[PDB]
């Protein structure tokens, strides 16, 4: 809700709300909740993207065919950046369709992160309680229920770890994209990237 | 002070009626047609357009795939072809009988018979017979039909613009990559 | 996890979990682990028995597999991977689809779900149509469930030995280099 | 005649072209019933 | 709810109603009666069609002639799919006329199923009670009264079996037709059917 009560203040920025600009002071409370939800979304997206980009650069690909006549090796041979274009249109159409479904379902839950919901706490079972739609009760987060064996303090510590890993992941994925676009912008990125 | 729930910077009008006499009242009436025309007439027109647009978009999509053995025409030229054949005359005749009866009902409803805006009483299968579900099903009908108007407009316009059968999408959208990230040139 | 069965004298009465994957497992996670173990064990038992029968020299299925297209059980050969390559794609799709239907029936039809407080590995139709394991007491039934787990764990290692011998040649001893 | 279902198929698949470039605006405006001279002259009743 | 008091619930979906999309929850009870009546009619028609299509696929036909020029074997020669097209027109018209008579007489019963009667319980004598119309009283279902020998619980179990078999045949006949249309869509069907 309010930045004083929110997590994320780390040690890297001195046990203090790191807001160099006056954004938190200038904006209202629900704007802060929107920012926190977007921060978590960015961190999680960038974590997945960074791991996938590293895998693509390492050329590790599943044994089989992405499509009939199109092998995972075939799409991965040119590089990580070009693999997305090499993917057939229907596959990423399906990916963006399921992402549309996930985003719309997570946004449709009524205790909204802006309107009295925990920001960043995506509702598990997002496709549940929806008329005209049935999906198996596979939780979006932790389908195996890994977090059940954690205490509240441990869960808070791991939420802090989530935030501090997500910020690094945003930095890393933008580093990968910038290095590929403008060579030499990001060193430690060889020709494979 | 009641503000329109669709445009919270405008006051409700007045001619829209009590907030909620009509399913779907989100107060969306920036141009104030309710002052000129009566709301019952406007709502009868709304539901007629909804139903016709639903049937039209479904028929367009269906005719893009399947047609009867006699009619070997595409969806665009079907109108001219079946006017020449004479089927559209039959559709006009029968829909005109139905529409004369409908117009008599609109006249009675406006003069104060008691009939609701678009309640023809058509309920053979018994959907919405329970009053609890009736308002929700009216709202769903309105939502689906108001979507179907835009659906049919996009169907026809994109169909003529592109020349493609079902998706109404250009050849570059269908064949090429609409989710590309490598730098594009001048043309799609 | 200590009260979940599968422990035996082979571990020493204790749970074998060196990496600590049981510490980070809740009741639902532990149920998932047992369900996956049971499924993998059963699949590996069937796979090892089939591969051993086919490659060893046992009397395989008489007759044709496909009258049209001219594929025969004898013609498919005794190498397991070559046989699964030469079986028709229609047959492969059919086997996979029936297994999928059975998986979805196991997931949905068993309403008290193994994740949502149920018995892991309780596929209802695909067990004992003739009622053999009907009058067994709970003690011997628990003994036999532990037998299932142990035998199938061995079967998983066996089938992985088989595919390792086929992929990485001359990998496992007591498996000729071809497969 | 062809009774649909009795002495003929029921619903028959339609003939379609596999994609294509955008027709020029003047290609269909010059044949449209409202924005073409011949289209207007043909957009009349018949008896 | 009327949906809570039927025989179609089966252990294959647990001990619970199979309404994934809430169609039965979004309709009034009259539509639920219509749904059950149409479900059972569809199931029964489907199993008739399924066994008939299997018989046609096996090239099994009566000894004799379906007309004065065609033979049963001749009209069955091409296969089950084209058999209906190759049937003579007058025979198709006669089948359609008798089906019209059946589905008019069964509809014209005043208890009905939509308006206060058992859905799926077709009146055993559709053409009785019709003024100035005579029928030989061959009762439509159980003409030789098999179900009379059963107890109430036995015929309840068999009604459950009817629903199950009708649904399975609903799937099966469409599997046959779809396999004929798209080759390889249903791999269990050979090229013969
Ligand atoms: C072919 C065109 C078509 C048709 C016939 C319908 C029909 C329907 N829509 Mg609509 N709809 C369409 C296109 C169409 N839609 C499209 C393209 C969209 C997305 C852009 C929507 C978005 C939409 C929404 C958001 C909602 C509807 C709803 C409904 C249902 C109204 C309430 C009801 O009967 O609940 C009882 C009936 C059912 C639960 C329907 C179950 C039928 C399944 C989905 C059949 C499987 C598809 C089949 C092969 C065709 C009705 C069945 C309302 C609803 O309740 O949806 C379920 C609703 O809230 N529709
Ligand atoms: C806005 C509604 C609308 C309009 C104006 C038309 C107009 C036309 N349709 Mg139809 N059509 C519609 C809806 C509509 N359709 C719908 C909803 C379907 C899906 C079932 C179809 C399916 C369809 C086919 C398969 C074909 C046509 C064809 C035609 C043409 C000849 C009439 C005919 O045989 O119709 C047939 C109409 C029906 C069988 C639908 C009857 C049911 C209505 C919608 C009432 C439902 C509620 C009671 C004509 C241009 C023919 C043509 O020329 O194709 C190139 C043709 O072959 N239509
Ligand atoms: C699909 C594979 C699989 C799975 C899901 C399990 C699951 C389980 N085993 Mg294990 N196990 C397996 C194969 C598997 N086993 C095999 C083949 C053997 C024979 C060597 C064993 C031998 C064995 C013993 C001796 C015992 C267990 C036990 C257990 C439980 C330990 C708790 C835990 O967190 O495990 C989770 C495990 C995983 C998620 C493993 C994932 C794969 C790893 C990380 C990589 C592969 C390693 C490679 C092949 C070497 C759990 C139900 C204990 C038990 O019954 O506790 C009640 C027990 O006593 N297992
Ligand atoms: C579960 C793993 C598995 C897999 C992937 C395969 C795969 C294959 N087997 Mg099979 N097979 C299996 C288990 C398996 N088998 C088992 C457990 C046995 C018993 C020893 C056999 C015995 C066997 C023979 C004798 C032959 C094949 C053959 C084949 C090939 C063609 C498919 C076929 O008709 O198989 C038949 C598959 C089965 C009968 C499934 C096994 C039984 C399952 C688990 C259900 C339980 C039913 C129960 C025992 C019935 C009792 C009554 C294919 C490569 C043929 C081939 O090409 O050989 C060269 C062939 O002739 N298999
Ligand atoms: C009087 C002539 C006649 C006869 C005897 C039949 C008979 C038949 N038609 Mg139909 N049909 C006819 C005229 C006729 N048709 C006409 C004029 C049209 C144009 C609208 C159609 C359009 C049509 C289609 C699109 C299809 C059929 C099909 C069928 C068959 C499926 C039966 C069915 O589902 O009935 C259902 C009938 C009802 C629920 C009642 C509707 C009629 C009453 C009087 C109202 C059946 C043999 C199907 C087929 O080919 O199956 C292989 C099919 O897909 N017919
Ligand atoms: C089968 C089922 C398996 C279940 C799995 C569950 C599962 O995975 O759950 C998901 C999961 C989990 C879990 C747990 O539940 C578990 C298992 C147990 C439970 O108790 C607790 C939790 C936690 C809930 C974690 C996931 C974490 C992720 C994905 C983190 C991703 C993180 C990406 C980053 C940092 C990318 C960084 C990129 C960088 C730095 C880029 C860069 C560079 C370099 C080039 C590198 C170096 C260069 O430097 C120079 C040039 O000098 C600078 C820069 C910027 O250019
Ligand atoms: C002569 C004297 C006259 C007496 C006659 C008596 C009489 O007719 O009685 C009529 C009668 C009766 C009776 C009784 O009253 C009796 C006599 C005594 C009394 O106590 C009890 C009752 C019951 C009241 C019932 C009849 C029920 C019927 C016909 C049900 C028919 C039902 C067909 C189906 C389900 C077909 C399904 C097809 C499928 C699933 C097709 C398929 C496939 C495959 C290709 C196979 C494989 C593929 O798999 C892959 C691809 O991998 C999957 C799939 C789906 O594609
Ligand atoms: C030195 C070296 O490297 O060696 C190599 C060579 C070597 C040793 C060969 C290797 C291997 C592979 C091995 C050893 C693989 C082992 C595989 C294994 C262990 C496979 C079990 C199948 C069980 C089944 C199908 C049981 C069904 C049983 C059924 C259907 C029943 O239980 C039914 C029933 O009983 C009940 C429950 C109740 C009772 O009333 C009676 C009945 C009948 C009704 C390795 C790993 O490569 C190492
Ligand atoms: C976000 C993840 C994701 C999900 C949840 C998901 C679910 C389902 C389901 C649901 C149960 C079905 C039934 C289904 C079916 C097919 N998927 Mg699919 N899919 C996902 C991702 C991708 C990607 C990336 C590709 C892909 C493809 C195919 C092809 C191949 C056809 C072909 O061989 O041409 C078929 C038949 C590939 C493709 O379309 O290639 C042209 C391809 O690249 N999918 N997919
Ligand atoms: C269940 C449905 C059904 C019923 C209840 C029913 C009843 C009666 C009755 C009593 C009420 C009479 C008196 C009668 C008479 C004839 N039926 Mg008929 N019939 C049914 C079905 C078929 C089919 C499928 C065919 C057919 C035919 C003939 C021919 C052959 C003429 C010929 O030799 O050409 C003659 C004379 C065949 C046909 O139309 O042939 C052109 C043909 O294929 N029927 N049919
Ligand atoms: C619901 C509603 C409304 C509406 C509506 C709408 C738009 C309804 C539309 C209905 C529609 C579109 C219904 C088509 C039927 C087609 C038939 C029966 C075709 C016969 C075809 C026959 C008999 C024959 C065809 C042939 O090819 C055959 C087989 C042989 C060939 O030799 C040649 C011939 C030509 C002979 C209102 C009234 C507007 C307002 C109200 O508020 C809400």
């Amino acid at each position: 809700a309010l930045v004083d009560s929110m997590e994320g203040v780390g040690e890297e920025t001195g046990g203090q709300i790191w807001d160099p600009l006056g954004i938190s002071e200038a904006v209202s409370d629900e704007a802060v909740m929107w920012f926190r939800a977007s921060e978590l979304k960015h961190g999680r997206v960038a974590m997945l993207a960074s791991v996938g980009y590293l895998v693509g650069a390492a050329k590790i690909s599943f044994p089989g065919e992405l499509a009939k006549g199109v092998t995972f090796a075939s799409v991965a041979a040119n590089g990580p950046y070009q693999a997305w274009d090499a993917v057939p249109q229907a596959g990423k159409l399906q990916i963006l369709s399921i992402i549309l479904a996930l985003e719309w379902a997570t946004e449709a839950k009524k205790p909204h992160y802006m309107r009295g919901g925990v920001p960043g706490k995506i509702e598990q079972l997002p496709f549940d309680g929806i008329q005209g739609l049935w999906a198996p009760k596979i939780k979006f987060w932790d389908p195996l229920n890994f977090t059940g064996a954690l205490s509240a303090e441990q869960k808070a510590r791991k939420r802090k770890a989530e935030l501090k890993n997500g910020r690094l992941a945003m930095i890393g994925i933008i580093s990968f994209i910038t290095g590929h676009n403008l060579p030499g912008s990001v060193p430690a990125l060889d020709s494979s990237f | 002070v009641v503000y329109s729930e669709a445009l919270p910077f405008l006051v409700r009008r007045e001619s829209l009626g009590p907030v909620g006499a009509l399913v779907g009242d989100v107060g969306f009436d920036p141009l104030g047609f309710t002052e000129i025309l009566p709301l019952a007439w406007l709502r009868e027109a709304e539901i007629k357009h909804c139903r016709t647009a639903m049937l039209a978009t479904f028929g367009f999509a269906f005719t893009d795939f399947w047609h009867f053995p006699g009619f070997d025409y595409t969806t665009l030229e079907a109108h001219d072809a079946v006017i020449a054949q004479g089927g559209m005359s039959q559709l006009l005749l029968w829909i005109g009988l139905l529409e004369v009866f409908s117009a008599i009902s609109i006249d009675q409803m406006l003069r104060g018979s008691g009939r609701e805006p678009g309640d023809y009483g058509f309920d053979p299968l018994g959907f919405a017979s329970d009053p609890a579900k009736k308002a929700d099903l009216q709202m769903k009908e309105l939502a689906n039909g108001r979507l179907a108007m835009f659906a049919f407009g996009g169907f026809v316009t994109q169909s003529v613009l592109t020349g493609n059968t079902f998706p109404y999408l250009f050849d570059y959208q269908t064949a090429g990559d609409i989710v590309a990230i490598a730098a594009q040139g001048a043309s799609p | 996890v200590s009260d979940m069965e599968g422990t035996g004298p082979e571990t020493g009465g204790k749970v074998f979990d060196p990496m600590g994957l049981s510490k980070i497992a809740s009741a639902e996670t532990l149920a998932w682990y047992r369900a996956a173990e049971l499924k993998h064990s059963r699949v590996a038992m069937a796979a090892v028995t089939g591969w051993a029968w086919v490659s060893s020299g046992g009397p395989l299925f008489p007759g044709y597999l496909s009258v049209e297209q001219g594929v025969t059980f004898e013609s498919l050969g005794r190498d397991g991977y070559a046989a699964w390559a030469a079986v028709p794609e229609a047959g492969k799709f059919q086997i996979l689809g029936v297994i999928g239907i059975l998986e979805i029936l196991s997931e949905s039809a068993v309403k008290p779900h193994y994740m949502a407080g149920g018995t892991p590995g309780k596929v209802p139709l695909l067990w004992d149509p003739l009622g053999f394991t009907a009058k067994l007491s709970p003690e011997t039934l628990a003994r036999k469930r532990l037998a299932e787990l142990k035998n199938g764990r061995l079967a998983m290692i066996g089938v992985m030995s088989l595919v390792s011998a086929h992929f990485i040649p001359n990998s496992v001893p007591l498996l000729p280099g071809s497969v | 005649m062809t009774i649909p279902g009795l002495n003929a198929p029921g619903l028959v698949p339609a003939t379609k072209k596999p994609a294509g470039a955008k027709p020029s605006f003047e290609s269909y405006r010059d044949t449209s019933h409202f924005w073409s001279s011949q289209g207007i002259m043909d957009s009349v009743p018949k008896v």
